[PDB]
């Protein structure tokens, strides 16, 4: 019945691509129009992004809980800290933090210095604000990341 | 050998091993600084280790692959490769590329040049012209495997590992889609890694698998090729719709939440498939192969493929318990123990397997390359124990509890020494078997 295996595998794994072909481009959609707001994806979250992504933040960090397990979840950090619905103090939040860094403390996991710059810390703020209300079926289950 | 080319694969499996040898000190300095954290923690950070450690580990298994195709094939396609030149090519590509990553990743050259300097999402952090170097490198790949079939005999074996190579090589492509979009981003981006790992890598690791056992048992053809693609279906049938288990909390559709739950339990079927293939064809078959090792691999992998892919994977696979573990402690015990049984093992088989022939003698430093599995294996599982412990603790204390992140692992280190510890194993174990591989002597009694 080899022939039939074949022409089973052949036949019925092409049914699927299709089906996850169209469940894609309605999942394309659903995020571009409903699950994330397309007029706050500003110039700056762009820049946001980029920054994140040169940076390598993904590499100690996990955000919507994809990436590293070394240090924690940043795509809530802004509820954390009280400050999501005020850019100018979540700005103030991650300059403040970030300008700390490295703490150097013995023992304690390390974050580096990335020399940014305070248009750069906006950048990065205003992408984990933005990140922060993706509408992403209620993660994670609490503020502690 | 039966035909000259076929030793091209053993230049591969070179680099690849040296490559291999690379990826798990990586792992080791990652197990090393999470309990010494400062360590090295101004010249080598965390993320800076790690890229490395994770790339390596793509790099080295597709040469692994690559070398594996470049021994299969002309075994049975019955002819020589149309050209060892571009073989040659090829691997040079990719040697240069991978330096250049090395190099890159290490002293931060051109930081921010759009082709030069490093990208920055997972496993993607390849500066582009690298990625666009591992694309001409598998195009190359693939016509040249591709015509080597075109004008040969055609096998189940030959077929499923061209179309799992060849989907492979496609899917990379969706690493050069990086939509300013996070939810878009992060969706296209399982694209690559998940319709790999359980998608085209699948493929090849049963069509691979299939060829293995086909030598090892002297089962024939129709019984092998029969359950290759019964396989290879269900494999496809699940892993397709299964992508979905990752579209739970990324912005995707709350509709993921079922298909993606439903066909990621079905998942299990050929992780479950492969490890009843590989045992049948063995007890069914003849049992005096002189090569003890590549048998042992063979089973090794199949067999830690289902603990590793099947069971750790159903374990967090339903988003009732995946809201709670999602990019937690748990996740890295699957992705060690999966990556190690379905692509490692089966990578370290084939090669146990062809390193004899291409040196033309006897299976060689068989007890020890055995050793090296147990070794490997042992320290391996051990590593995922452990970090399953931890990440339930992790889980309990920061999902459920609402712990703090930083606290919460303060109250873990017990686990991060023990896998420190379970990681010397994995290093020694690798050394050992490259040791075995590449020098063969007196065997042992
Ligand atoms: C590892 C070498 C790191 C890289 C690269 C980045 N971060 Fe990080 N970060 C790291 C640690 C070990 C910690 C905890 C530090 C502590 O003393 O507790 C952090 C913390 C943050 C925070 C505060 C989050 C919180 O406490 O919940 C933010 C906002 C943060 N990090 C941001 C950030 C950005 C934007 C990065 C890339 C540009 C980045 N981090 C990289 C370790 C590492
Ligand atoms: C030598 C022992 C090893 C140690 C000590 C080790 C340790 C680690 C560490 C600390 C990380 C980072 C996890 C994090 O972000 O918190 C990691 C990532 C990873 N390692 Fe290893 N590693 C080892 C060997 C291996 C092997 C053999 C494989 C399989 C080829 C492997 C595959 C991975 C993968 C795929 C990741 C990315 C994980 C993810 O994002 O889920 N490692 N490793
Ligand atoms: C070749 C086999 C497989 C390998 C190598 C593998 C490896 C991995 C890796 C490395 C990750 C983490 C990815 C990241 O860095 O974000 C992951 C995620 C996951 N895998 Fe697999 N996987 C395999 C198959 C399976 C199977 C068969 C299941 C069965 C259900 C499964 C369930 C999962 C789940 C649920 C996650 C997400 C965990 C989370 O949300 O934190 N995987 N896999
Ligand atoms: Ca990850
Ligand atoms: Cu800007
Ligand atoms: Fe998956």
């Amino acid at each position: 019945t080899t022939s039939m295996a074949r022409n089973i595998f052949y036949g019925g794994s092409l049914f699927f691509i299709l089906i996850f072909v169209g469940l894609s481009v309605h999942s394309h959609r659903y995020i571009v129009t409903t699950s994330t707001d397309a007029a706050t994806l500003t110039a700056e979250v762009e820049h946001g992004k980029h920054l994140w992504e040169i940076h390598g933040c993904v590499n100690c960090h996990s955000i919507l809980g994809e990436g590293a397990y070394f240090a924690p979840e940043l795509g809530n950090v802004m509820t954390r800290w009280g400050v999501e619905d005020d850019p100018d103090a979540a700005f103030e939040a991650l300059k403040g933090w970030m300008d700390a860094m490295p703490t150097g403390i013995e023992g304690r996991r390390q974050m580096p210095n990335f020399g940014l710059n305070d248009e750069e810390y906006r950048a990065l703020s205003d992408f984990l604000l933005w990140t922060n209300t993706i509408r992403n079926q209620d993660w994670p289950p609490n503020d502690a990341g | 050998m039966k035909y000259q080319s076929q030793s091209i694969a053993l230049v591969y499996f070179a680099v690849a091993l040296g490559l291999f040898a690379i990826q798990v000190s990586g792992g080791l300095l990652l197990g090393w600084i999470y309990v010494s954290p400062n360590f090295l923690s101004e010249i080598l950070p965390f993320n800076i280790v790690r890229m490395l450690h994770t790339n390596s580990l793509i790099v080295w298994l597709l040469l692994g692959f690559m070398g594996a195709a470049y021994f299969v094939i002309p075994e049975e396609s019955e002819r020589e490769i149309h050209s060892p030149l571009l073989a040659y090519l090829q691997l040079a590509i990719m040697v240069l590329g991978t330096l250049g990553v090395v190099v890159t990743y290490l002293f931060n050259l051109f930081e921010g040049n759009w082709l030069l300097g490093k990208e920055g999402r997972e496993f993607l952090e390849q500066p582009v012209w690298v990625k666009m170097g591992i694309v001409v490198a598998a195009l190359i790949f693939m016509y040249n495997i591709s015509m080597t079939v075109l004008q040969g005999r055609k096998t189940a074996i030959t077929n499923v590992l061209l179309l799992g190579l060849w989907g492979l090589t496609l899917l990379f492509l969706f690493a050069f889609y990086n939509p300013s979009n996070l939810a878009l981003d992060k969706m296209y981006w399982w694209y690559v890694v998940h319709l790999w790992v359980e998608g085209t890598w699948e493929l090849v690791m049963a069509s691979v698998l299939a060829f293995l056992m086909l030598k090892l048992t002297g089962v024939d053809r129709e019984i092998i090729e029969k359950w290759l693609y019964l396989i290879v279906a269900t494999a496809l049938f699940s892993g397709i719709l299964g992508t979905g288990h990752h579209y739970f909390w990324i912005g995707t559709p709350g509709y993921w939440q079922w298909i993606g739950s439903i066909f990621s339990a079905l998942e299990v079927v050929p992780f479950f498939g492969m490890m009843a293939f590989a045992f049948v064809m063995v007890w069914k078959g003849r049992k005096d192969h002189p090569n003890k090792a590549a048998l042992l691999w063979s089973l090794g992998c199949a067999t830690l493929a289902f603990f590793g892919a099947g069971v750790w994977g159903f374990l967090h696979t339903l988003h009732g318990i995946n809201y709670y573990t999602h990019g937690t402690q748990i996740t890295a015990a699957h992705g060690h123990l999966a990556f190690f049984g379905a692509y490692v093992s089966l990578n370290l088989a084939i090669f146990s397997y062809a390193f004899p022939i291409l040196r033309k003698r006897d299976p060689y430093n068989q007890v020890l390359n055995m050793a090296s599995f147990w070794l490997m294996a042992g320290g391996m599982t051990f590593m995922t124990f452990v970090l399953t412990f931890a990440g339930t603790v992790q889980t309990h204390a920061q999902r459920v509890q609402g712990d703090y992140f930083m606290d919460v692992q303060d109250a873990i280190t017990i686990f991060y020494w023990m896998r420190f510890g379970s990681g010397i194993a994995v290093v020694l174990g690798a050394l050992l078997f490259i040791y075995a591989v590449a020098v063969p002597r007196k065997e042992i009694i």
